[PDB]
């Protein structure tokens, strides 16, 4: 419908997703699959797996900003 | 003080301008040159860019009458990057030259319009003021050459070739 | 301050100017308007080598973009054309000492006041040229082992950290 | 009146005194010097300022808004029409705005600056010189709206995207040092 997209935290999940190319070279793979990526799973279970922002996401930080102020 | 005289019939010079720097014609409507400090500068840009333009508009005639094609054909005569980079090149030391007035640090007080090239000792107020007149012409000139280019497309010398046989619908 | 144990401080150098030691034995600077040039040009060498340090190992450490010896990629004149037109009018402006056409107005040609925090002391001036010749030093190291190694000069670096005594000016 | 200066250690002409708004002493090429055409250049800094404000709103907005690019509004807008309409209806607002009033000597004798237009009464030295400012600012953007149209050949938020997205590989460096 109406999107309201949490643009800033996407950025930053990209870049954080990206880091270990340019700048934290020296790492091999991603601070946490959270950023992007694929599922690690053990066994069958998921221990992690990427998190995606949307609409639902943006309005829940919002009502946190509210409550935390 | 203006012998030979005004760019307008009855027009008044400017009150800057009083008919004693070479080819003052009183021409000044927008008031550029109030400031005469200003005006000091912008006497040595003019005489400049008139011995520029005069240097411009034989490269864009001369080579074309000797069947080397226009001047906008040039490009592909020549490596257009390259020979702008030896351009650049010999112009920075030359052209600082000219305005430090000399080589030292601490700049030189030689005239740096006006320097002092003449074996012939042709320098005359008549001179300094015919230098700026066909200057004058050459900058008219070239601002001609593109513009003829823009609206037509043809060589310059062929719109020439049009004028005289079409007198009544050149334009 | 001297840069060997008592060799007689050249009396051209007494010890105003920041970065005396006493070395000049050639007595390149032993009249006083060629010292004050040279002061202006030992602070620009200084300048332009620890930018020049820093661009050259900062683009193959931290950017890995490379040897710095690696030229094949771009094309040199289109840069050089860019970059001449775009240094020519900061050139000449700092040369000058301003805008003007008998431009010596305005702020020092070696300290033009470009300090916001206002750090700029005797101190200070004597810890840039320290640390311009330092990098002077740096950057015809890098010349002279990009010619005799024919190498990166990180892995240079490597080399000599890996094995010292074996890897060194005796290669 | 203490006024700071466009550039560090210089000394400003002496037909800039600070005595108007957001004078820094910034007159090299002497454009100022006769204090007639210093009036009108004042007028006409403030409204092509004003002007460059409402363009680069109306430039960046539009395209936020995903209502197209401003630089390819041409192709499902016809511009002769648009063009023949705007200046219907500027005419007149233009006439008023350099005579002075509706009438033919002028009469009404008002500021083509600073008219009234101000129902928050918010009007001092220092608006003013935060208006040229903001002005000055939106000039400078607009002139580079335009180079980056033909640099680039993308839009100035899609420019702006581009570079936080990659900023090594899109910057004035890259885009210059290719035929572009
Ligand atoms: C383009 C370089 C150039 C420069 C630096 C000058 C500079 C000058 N001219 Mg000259 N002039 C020029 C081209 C130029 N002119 C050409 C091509 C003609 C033939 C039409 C003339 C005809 C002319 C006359 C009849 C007179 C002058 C005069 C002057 C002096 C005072 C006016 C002034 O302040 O102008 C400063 C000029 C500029 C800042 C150029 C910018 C022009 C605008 C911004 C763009 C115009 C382009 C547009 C398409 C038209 C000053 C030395 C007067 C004088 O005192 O002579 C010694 C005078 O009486 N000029
Ligand atoms: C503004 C002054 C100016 C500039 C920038 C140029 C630039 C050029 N000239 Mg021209 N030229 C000039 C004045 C100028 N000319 C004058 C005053 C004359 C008469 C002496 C000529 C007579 C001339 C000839 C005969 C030729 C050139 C050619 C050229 C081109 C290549 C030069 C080279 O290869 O070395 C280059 C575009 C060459 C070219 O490629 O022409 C298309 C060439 O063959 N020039
Ligand atoms: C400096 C003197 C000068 C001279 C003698 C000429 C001569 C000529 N011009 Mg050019 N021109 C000049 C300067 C000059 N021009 C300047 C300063 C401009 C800018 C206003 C132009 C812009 C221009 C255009 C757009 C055209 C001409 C054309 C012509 C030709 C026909 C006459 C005409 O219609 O105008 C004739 C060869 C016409 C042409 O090219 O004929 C085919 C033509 O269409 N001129
Ligand atoms: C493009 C135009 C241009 C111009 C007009 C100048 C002009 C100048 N340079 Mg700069 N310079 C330039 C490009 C230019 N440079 C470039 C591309 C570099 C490489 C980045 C330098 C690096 C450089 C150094 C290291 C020095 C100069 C110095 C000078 C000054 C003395 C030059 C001389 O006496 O011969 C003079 C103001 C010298 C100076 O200022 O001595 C006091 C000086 O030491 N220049
Ligand atoms: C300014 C500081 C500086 C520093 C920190 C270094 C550091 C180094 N140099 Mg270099 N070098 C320098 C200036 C410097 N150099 C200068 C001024 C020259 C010209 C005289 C050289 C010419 C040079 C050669 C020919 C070699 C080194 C080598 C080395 C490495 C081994 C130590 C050595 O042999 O000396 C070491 C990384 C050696 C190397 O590359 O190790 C693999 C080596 O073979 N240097
Ligand atoms: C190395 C060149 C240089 C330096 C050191 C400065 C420094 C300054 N400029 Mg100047 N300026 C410059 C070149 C420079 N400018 C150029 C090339 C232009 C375009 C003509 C300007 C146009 C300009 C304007 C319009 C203004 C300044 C202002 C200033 C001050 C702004 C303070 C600041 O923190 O800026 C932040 C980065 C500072 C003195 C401002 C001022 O006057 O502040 C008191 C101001 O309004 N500058
Ligand atoms: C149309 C735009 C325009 C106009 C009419 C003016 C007019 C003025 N400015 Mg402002 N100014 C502008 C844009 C403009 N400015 C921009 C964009 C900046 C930011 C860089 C400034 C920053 C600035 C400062 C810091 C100061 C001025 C000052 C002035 C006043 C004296 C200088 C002058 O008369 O130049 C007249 C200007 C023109 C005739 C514009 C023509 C420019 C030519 C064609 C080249 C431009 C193209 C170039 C690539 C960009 C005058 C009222 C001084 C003042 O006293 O204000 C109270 C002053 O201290 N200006
Ligand atoms: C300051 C000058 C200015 C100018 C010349 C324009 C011109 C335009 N606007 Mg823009 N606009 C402006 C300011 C301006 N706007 C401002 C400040 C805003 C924010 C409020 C907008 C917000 C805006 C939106 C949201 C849209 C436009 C659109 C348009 C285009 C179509 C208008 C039409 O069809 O008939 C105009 C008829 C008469 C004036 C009579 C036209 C090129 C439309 C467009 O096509 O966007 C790409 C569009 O969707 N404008
Ligand atoms: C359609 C009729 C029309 C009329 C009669 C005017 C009349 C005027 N305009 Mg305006 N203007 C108009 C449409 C019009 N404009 C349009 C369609 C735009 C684009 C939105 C502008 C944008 C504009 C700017 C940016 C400036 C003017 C300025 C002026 C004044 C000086 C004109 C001049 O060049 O003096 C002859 C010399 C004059 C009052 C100028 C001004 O106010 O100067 C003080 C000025 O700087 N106008
Ligand atoms: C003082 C004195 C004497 C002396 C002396 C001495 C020791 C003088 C030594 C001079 C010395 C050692 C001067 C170095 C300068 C280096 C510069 C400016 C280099 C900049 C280099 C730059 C700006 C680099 C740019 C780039 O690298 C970048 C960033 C990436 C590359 O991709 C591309 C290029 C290469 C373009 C005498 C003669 C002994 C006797 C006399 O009596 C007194």
């Amino acid at each position: 419908a109406i999107q309201l997209q949490p643009v800033f935290a996407q950025w930053i999940q990209n870049t954080h997703y990206l880091a270990p190319t340019l700048t934290a070279f020296n790492l091999v793979s991603p601070t946490t699959p959270v950023w992007g990526g694929d599922v690690v799973s053990i066994s069958g279970k998921v221990a992690m797996m990427p998190i995606k922002l949307g609409t639902a996401d943006f309005l829940v930080h919002h009502i946190h900003a509210f409550t935390i102020h | 003080g203006h012998k030979d005289g005004v760019w307008f019939p009855g027009a008044t010079p400017p009150a800057h301008l009083t008919g004693e720097y070479p080819a003052d014609r009183g021409f000044d409507p927008l008031s550029l040159a109030a400031d005469p400090t200003v005006y000091a500068r912008m006497r040595v840009s003019e005489v400049f860019h008139a011995r520029l333009s005069m240097l411009a508009i034989v490269g864009a005639i001369v080579p074309e009458v000797l069947g080397k094609g226009a001047w906008f054909e040039a490009g592909n005569s020549v490596d257009g990057i390259k020979l702008g980079f030896i351009a650049m090149a010999i112009a920075a030391p030359t052209e600082y030259w000219r305005g430090n007035g000399g080589f030292n640090w601490d700049k030189g007080a030689a005239d740096r319009s006006y320097p002092g090239f003449d074996p012939l000792k042709l320098t005359t107020d008549y001179t300094k003021a015919a230098e700026i007149k066909n200057g004058r012409l050459a900058m008219a000139g070239l601002l001609g050459l593109t513009f003829q280019y823009l609206a037509t497309g043809e060589s310059p010398l062929a719109n020439l070739a049009a004028h005289l046989a079409n007198p009544v619908g050149a334009n | 301050l001297l840069w060997i144990p008592n060799a007689t401080p050249p009396a051209h150098l007494t010890g105003e100017f920041p970065g005396d030691r006493g070395f000049d034995p050639l007595g390149l600077s032993k009249d006083p308007k060629v010292f004050a040039r040279m002061r202006i040009s030992e602070v620009f060498h200084g300048r332009l080598a620890m930018l020049g340090i820093v661009g050259c190992v900062g683009q193959e450490w931290l950017f890995n973009k490379g040897a710095w010896f690696d030229y094949s990629d771009f094309d040199l004149p289109r840069l050089g054309l860019i970059a001449l037109q775009v240094i020519a009018p900061l050139e000449y402006w700092r040369g000058n000492g301003g805008f003007s056409w008998n431009g010596n107005d305005g702020p020092d040609r070696s300290y033009p006041g470009f300090d916001p925090l206002g750090l700029t002391t005797e101190d200070t001036k004597l810890r840039e040229i320290k640390n311009g010749r330092l990098a002077m030093s740096a950057m015809l190291g890098l010349e002279v082992q990009s010619h005799i190694t024919g190498k990166s000069p990180l892995t240079n670096l490597g080399d000599h950290l890996s094995s010292p005594f074996t890897a060194n000016i005796l290669t | 009146k203490y006024r700071g200066l466009w550039f560090p250690n210089i000394t400003p002409p002496a037909y800039l005194t600070g005595e108007f708004p957001a004078d820094r002493g910034f007159d090299p090429a002497g454009l100022a010097a006769d204090p007639k055409v210093y009036e009108r250049m004042r007028i006409a800094e403030v409204f092509n300022g004003r002007l460059a404000m409402l363009a680069i709103v109306g430039c960046v907005y539009p395209e936020l808004l995903g209502n197209g690019v401003w630089f390819e509004v041409w192709n499902k807008v016809d511009f002769y029409r648009f063009a023949l309409i705007s200046l219907q209806v500027v005419a007149p607002l233009e006439y008023w705005r350099g005579n002075g009033g509706f009438g033919w000597d002028g009469e009404e004798k008002y500021d083509r600056s600073y008219p009234g237009f101000d129902p928050c009464n918010l009007t001092t030295e220092y608006t003013k010189a935060a208006e040229i400012k903001n002005g000055r600012l939106a000039m400078i953007g607009m002139f580079g709206l335009e180079v980056q149209s033909h640099v680039t050949a993308q839009g100035p938020v899609a420019n702006l995207i581009e570079h936080l997205r990659h900023p090594l590989a899109a910057n004035i460096g890259a885009n210059l040092a290719h035929p572009w």
